[PDB]
């Protein structure tokens, strides 16, 4: 991820003021999950939708 | 007979049980002077207290006790 | 179109719902504790 930039897909964290802003940690977690789903694949066993 | 000065009565009161459900009960108990605890910080919430009291009463007349002790 | 915020600074407190609940809880608890203590003191006085 570049420094001081907003990824196209990201996760927002609610600030104490009540507004949702881009969050590096949550966005990185989501992008890592997407990378794993892209390369290894993601299972949904025992998942009822 | 009317010599109440020589009359006294010891009675073992029945065993009483109280379940402390809320802090209101704790506040009520702590507001009582007679209710004393060795550990003042003892957590009484969600606890069952058993009271086994003995009452010594010295009579002033047929109705009014000259002195009342409950220990 | 205009947004007028007439909130009085209520948004700046963190966890407004929880703090409101805490205020109400402390007020109610003080009220019931005082009422119960007063009732029990009155009953002790009357029996004594």
């Amino acid at each position: 991820i570049p420094r001081e930039t907003i990824p196209f897909l990201h996760l927002r964290k609610k600030t104490p003021a009540g507004d949702w802003k881009y969050d590096r940690q949550l966005s990185s977690l989501f992008l890592d999950g997407l990378e794993k789903a892209a390369f290894n694949g993601v299972t949904f066993k025992d998942k009822y939708v | 007979y009317t010599d109440f000065e020589n009359t006294f009565q010891k009675t073992v009161e029945p065993v009483y049980q109280m379940h402390i459900k809320t802090s209101k009960d704790i506040a009520v108990l702590r507001s009582k002077e007679w209710f004393q605890l060795d550990d003042e910080d003892f957590d009484l919430l969600n606890k069952t207290l058993t009271f086994e009291t003995e009452t010594e009463v010295t009579f002033k007349n047929a109705n009014i006790f000259s002195s009342v002790k409950c220990f | 179109p205009v947004m007028a915020d007439l909130n009085g600074g209520l948004q700046f407190v963190p966890e407004l719902k929880e703090f409101t609940a805490k205020l109400r809880k402390e007020l109610v608890e003080t009220s019931e504790v005082r009422k119960a203590v007063s009732i029990e003191t009155a009953l002790e006085h009357k029996v004594v």
